[PDB]
């Protein structure tokens, strides 16, 4: 019926039950205690079962601080894993790991629908047999690093390159075109940046189509390693019930794995290489296999990854890099010169850039642009600098078209219209292929470079140069 | 030995940090008095800026200058010393008392002979004393003399309690120990009261290796770094700040408008000089640019215990950024810096007052005029 | 002038030869130090793993 | 105790300049090792020229080391050390051989040793 506390060693607790009444693994248990005198404090705690040790004892991990616990307290078995609310009631609100609102707009009614946090991955016979391309509406992404429905993308960048603007633009474009929602999960990051993102999303207006879950540095190891699953189960409902295409953003996947190690040794497990838990790839696989493209809808996830000390051979980045399909690199150099977004065109990679996926025309145009940019990068540095400038023919034209193509990858976003009068554009992929091909052929070689700046389709560029006096 | 302390309230050492809904974005500036910090790596109220370096460099000098420079403002300071000689703590307290800085300062100390538990619990006691003022409407600043000694004390405690070791024998939860502490510094919202708490942790490296375990653990928690180097210490750059690797993620929003307008040009030209310095016939502009860089390197350095009010700072910065120094040789640059300020001691005072009262640049023409006058009254060596 | 040009090219060739030899010797010493570091890292890592595993018992 | 108000103002500047020249010489070791001394600017060659002399003049002959080498041993007060390094930094003794600076007490002994060396 009810268990009692045996040991309290940090974030790990031991509970003893009656014979033949042990809870299953992954269940949730509750401690609710009121002080009986001045030598006691009130307790409201949730625990998750981890191991069966034998002799009617189980070892559990706490979801909050364990200060104030007493050997002999009474524990209640809930009967099921952690359950979070799902549906339209979670749109525009902020939750914690247990599925409780941390804003001040009220509580979800107890007569709602709640889904468990742990479930198996979709089976082989109900996956997508074809690779499909996701239409974002950006120009550099849709040309040099296309995204995939149900894929995983690694976003590389930090401060001063503006990745929150890219996040908001993706949310807005996907919601407007494909009618999808977004879920943001912050896993063990700074609280200041979470507040900043919440207020930016409130200002833009993309909050009403997003659900936010936060578990950050201040929280125990147990809460940091079970918060991505709450966002995942909030997102899966829309794919499996409304048949939508959803986006899932993860603030730091690395922290997830890190949190696991912080409890592994306390559970009584021998260490593996570099002091990591023996069950590392299994945990990462059980997480990342639940986001796929089934026959109804799809979940595509953008994940930000921090590499410790820029060491890419560390077990955690090495394990998580085998699940990624594309990478998107944001560079400060392009942000200084006024290219928005600051996506690096020569360092962004994708596995969808192949003639059998996008097409022959797309592939040829993209490869021509890439080699032109590489030629510019090689030539402009060792030559034309240090007083070795020269004006060879076919080198005037190469830099002419390269400069006219580098500035056409910039775009005007809808979320940036609050600081700038331009409404913003959504450019399909055929249009940008046509525009880049036309620029490559030299048809638009008789215009100044200022016309190719913060513009959508190629034709609009002409109108710009019409009003510039040229 | 000055008698007991007459207090009435107590606070728990372990408390939870403010949530996402309780905070506000950082906008107010924290003035340190060092031109390099106030210009290239600004620090705002409610931020956590890490100072990382080596034993040779004077991190404690930076901390003591920052604490002294808070005399006019309304801010309480707390100095926490972990694993230091008691003699050095007494010298620091004497330096503080001489400058009249003990009207608003609390010192918490745990010397090297004390048992490890006190060294492990000192920072939490310091931040708990700060949170009493934070949750009333006041602004506090907290300095941690060294966190790499708290880490060693914690490791010793855990090993003696027979808990499994990890990397370099450190316990498993060595990131939690510091993140749980440094997340208690916040800028509260208007409904909470509007108070704040700033934190300035110190970290020491061995042979200038910042890829180590604890430096990387604490680098990924704070909102920027201030990296001090030893090869720049002996090259004449006495503040020794490596502006190539120092950063401030709040930067820009923690400045006044006058400094926002001027610091970007300094960042740009110093970056260009250091980027094109490595390969240094040469192009006609190139050498000039190099000279500009040199002038900047001469104008950033300053002596010890010489705080400069922000007005004067922006002034000289402007006087540099538009090339007005190009008519004076590099070896004389510092002398210019000495003679400009005193020239404003009796001239252009209104200018200063305006900069103090509207936090914006005054009528540019007038500034130029004054500069010209001063130049007329300057003798080139 | 023609004699001077021949002398110039000969001198440049010889200087480049000496520079290459010096670089090769530096590579040799660096490789020695690298092997020392490699062995030390392996030893320390295995010692830490076994020390951690012995703590449970 | 190396502060301007503790040891003086001349001492501080002399020590700082000596350290600066030694650091600058330390920075140029790799390029001298690979390329050589022929690919340097005039200021860099001057820096090396003074740095070798300073590094050799930091050595001394001790009383307790007499049984090893043979020299009686030396004692130098502070002011003489500051004076000697100030003269070295001024290029006063730039023509003497670099070997005359090793294992002496003062700079007058440097002059005598150079004189006995045939220069
Ligand atoms: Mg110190």
């Amino acid at each position: 019926t009810r268990g009692r506390v045996i040991q309290v060693m940090g974030p790990v607790v031991d509970v003893k039950f009656e014979n033949g009444h042990l809870p299953a693994i992954y269940n949730a248990l509750k401690i609710q205690h009121k002080a009986r005198n001045e030598n006691e404090v009130d307790i409201d705690l949730t625990l998750e079962v981890a191991l069966h040790l034998g002799d009617d004892t189980v070892r559990t991990i706490a979801m909050a601080s364990t200060d104030g616990l007493i050997r002999g307290m009474e524990v209640i078995d809930t009967g099921a894993p952690i359950s979070v609310p799902v549906g339209e009631v979670t749109l525009g609100r902020v939750f914690n790991v247990l599925g409780e609102p941390i804003d001040l707009e009220g509580d979800i009614p107890a007569d709602a629908r709640r889904d468990p946090i742990h479930r198996p991955a979709p089976k082989f016979e109900e996956l997508a047999t074809e690779v499909e391309i996701l239409e974002t509406g950006i120009k550099v992404v849709d040309l040099l690093a296309p995204y995939i429905k149900g894929g995983k993308i690694g976003l590389f960048g930090g401060a001063g390159v503006g990745k929150t603007v890219l996040i908001q633009e993706l949310i807005h474009n996907i919601a407007q075109e494909h009618g999808g929602i977004s879920v943001f999960a912050g896993v063990g990051e700074r609280t200041r940046e979470g507040n900043d993102l919440y207020h930016e999303m409130k200002d833009s207006g993309v909050i009403s189509k997003t659900a936010m879950v936060f578990g950050q540095m201040n929280e125990p190891p147990g809460a940091r390693m079970r918060v991505a699953l709450t966002g995942l189960t909030m997102a899966e409902y829309f794919r499996d019930e409304q048949g939508q295409d959803v986006l899932l953003f993860i603030d730091n996947i690395f922290r997830f794995t890190q949190a696991g190690s912080e409890v592994s040794a306390l559970l009584g497990r021998m260490p593996s290489a570099v002091g990591y838990q023996p069950t590392l790839a299994t945990e990462m696989g059980q997480l990342q296999e639940r986001i796929t493209s089934t026959a109804k809808g799809s979940i595509t996830s953008i994940q930000a990854i921090y590499v410790p000390a820029d060491d890419y051979t560390d077990p955690a980045p090495a394990t998580t890099f085998s699940h990624l399909d594309a990478t998107t690199n944001l560079e400060r150099k392009l942000a200084e010169m006024g290219i928005y977004p600051a996506v690096d065109p020569l360092a962004s990679t994708s596995r969808a850039l192949a003639p059998e996926i996008v097409g022959e025309e797309h592939y040829q145009v993209a490869r021509k642009v890439q080699q032109t940019l590489q030629r510019y990068k090689e030539l402009q540095d060792i030559i034309a600098i240090l007083g070795m400038d020269e004006l060879s023919d076919e080198d005037k034209l190469v830099v002419h078209r390269a400069r006219r193509i580098q500035f056409f990858l910039s775009q005007n976003f809808h979320v940036a219209e609050q600081f700038t009068g331009q409404p913003g554009s959504y450019v399909p992929v055929k249009e940008t292929v046509r525009g880049f091909k036309e620029i490559l052929e030299g048809k638009y070689d008789h215009l100044p470079e200022d016309a190719f700046r913060l513009v959508g389709r190629i034709e609009e560029v002409v109108e710009k140069a019409k009003a510039m006096g040229v | 030995g000055l008698g007991p302390v007459e207090t009435t309230e107590t606070r728990p050492i372990e408390s939870p940090a403010p949530g996402v809904m309780d905070r506000r974005s950082v906008h107010e500036p924290l003035q340190t008095g060092i031109k390099a910090i106030d210009a290239l790596v600004p620090i705002g109220r409610g931020q956590r800026e890490l100072i990382i370096g080596d034993r040779q460099t004077g991190k404690t000098s930076v901390a003591i200058d920052t604490i002294i420079n808070q005399k006019d403002q309304n801010m309480i300071s707390i100095y926490v010393a972990i694993g230091q000689k008691e003699s050095t703590v007494r010298t620091v307290v004497e330096t503080l008392r001489k400058h009249g800085a003990l009207d608003y300062t609390i010192v918490v100390t745990a010397s090297a002979s004390q048992p490890a538990p006190l060294l492990f619990l000192a920072p939490y006691a310091g931040v708990a004393m700060g949170e009493y003022f934070m949750y009333k409407g006041k602004h506090v600043l907290v300095v941690y003399d060294d966190l790499s000694k708290q880490a060693a004390a914690y490791r010793e405690l855990s090993l003696l309690l027979r808990r499994p070791p990890g990397r370099e024998a450190y316990p498993g939860d060595i990131f939690y120990l510091h993140s749980r502490l440094l997340e208690r510094a916040a800028k509260l919202s208007d409904a909470k009261g509007g108070g704040s708490l700033t934190a300035l942790p110190f970290v020491e490296t061995q042979a200038g290796d910042i890829s180590a375990y604890i430096p990387t653990n604490v680098i990924s928690i704070t909102d920027g770094q201030i990296f001090l180097q030893s090869d720049l210490f002996f090259s004449g750059v006495r503040p020794a700040i490596n502006a190539g690797l120092s950063v401030s993620r709040v930067g820009g929003a923690a400045q006044i408008k006058a400094m926002k307008k001027v610091a970007g040009t300094l960042r740009l030209d110093l970056a260009a000089y250091r980027e094109l310095e490595a390969f240094a016939d040469l192009d006609k502009a190139t050498q000039a640019k190099l000279a500009r860089g040199a002038r900047t390197v001469e104008v950033l350095k300053q002596d010890l215990h010489q705080p400069i009010p922000v007005e004067k700072q922006v002034l000289i910065i402007y006087a540099l950024t538009r090339g007005f120094l190009d008519d004076i040789p590099v070896e004389d640059v510092r002398r210019f810096e000495k003679e400009f300020y005193l020239f404003l001691d009796q001239n252009g005072q209104h200018l200063l007052e305006h900069i103090r009262t509207t936090k914006d640049l005054p009528n540019e023409d007038d500034l130029n005029k004054a500069i010209e006058a001063f130049k007329k009254t300057f003798v080139v060596s | 002038l023609l004699d001077a040009k021949a002398s110039e090219h000969a001198a440049r060739m010889t200087a480049m030869k000496n520079a290459t030899d010096n670089a090769n010797e530096l590579i040799r010493t660096l490789t020695l130090s690298y092997n020392r570091a490699r062995q030390a890292a392996i030893t320390q890592e295995i010692t830490e793993i076994v020390a951690g595993a012995n703590a449970l018992q």
